[PDB]
């Protein structure tokens, strides 16, 4: 998920927004 | 381990702001 | 209302801690 | 909601757990 | 400034962006 | 005022995230 | 780059406290 | 209201930074 | 005590230092 | 070490919620 | 102490509570 | 800069004040 994805390398705002509803 | 645990706290704050009214669910 | 907004930021942080592996609904 | 419950008075960690998962 | 515009009514992401360089 | 102080702390955290490599400006 | 990102988040909080009415630029 | 509750979280954070290695006294009662 | 003191009006860095060990 | 410093910031915030009115020392 | 216990592994609410006054 | 100075060795609030406006 997001933790594996965004804590191993940095997520952009647009990548973060993938995890919104 | 803890690096991911500390990073996850900042991630949920980031989703709180980025997602606005539509929200997110974490986990 | 910003007060609710700031409350919610703290609730997210608290639920992250409390809920653990279960995760939560905001 | 969580906001009427926990933004108008302090929720215990027991009360917050209602809102897991 | 940002505190005056964003401390009573919520600023969205796009509004917050106005305060980037 | 305490509430302004606390709101600003959240605002600068939010600018740090939103503004990325550009950064932000902040003069009270 | 995630560690430097998380350090920056904390540095901004710290600068907001210590700098007070002066403010600061984090870039 | 929960104002003091939210404030206190920032306050312990501030004491943590201000006090450095020697730490801080935090008995709220 | 401390929350009443520093959360009813902002404490300066000097006033925060009162609470260091 | 900064990583320990940043973990401390999170542990103080978590102890603040967990310990409630009894407080805690963080040294 | 708390850093060995909780900064290299995740502590639960109950583990953290051990460190309360 | 500040990252070089402060993200592997801890800066006190006192060394941080360099970076204020
Ligand atoms: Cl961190
Ligand atoms: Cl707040
Ligand atoms: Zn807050
Ligand atoms: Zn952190």
């Amino acid at each position: 998920g997001i933790v594996e994805q965004c804590c191993t390398s940095i997520c952009s705002l647009y990548q973060l927004e993938n995890y919104c509803n | 381990f803890v690096n991911q645990h500390l990073c996850g706290s900042h991630l949920v704050e980031a989703l709180y702001l980025v997602c606005g009214e539509r929200g997110f669910f974490y986990t």
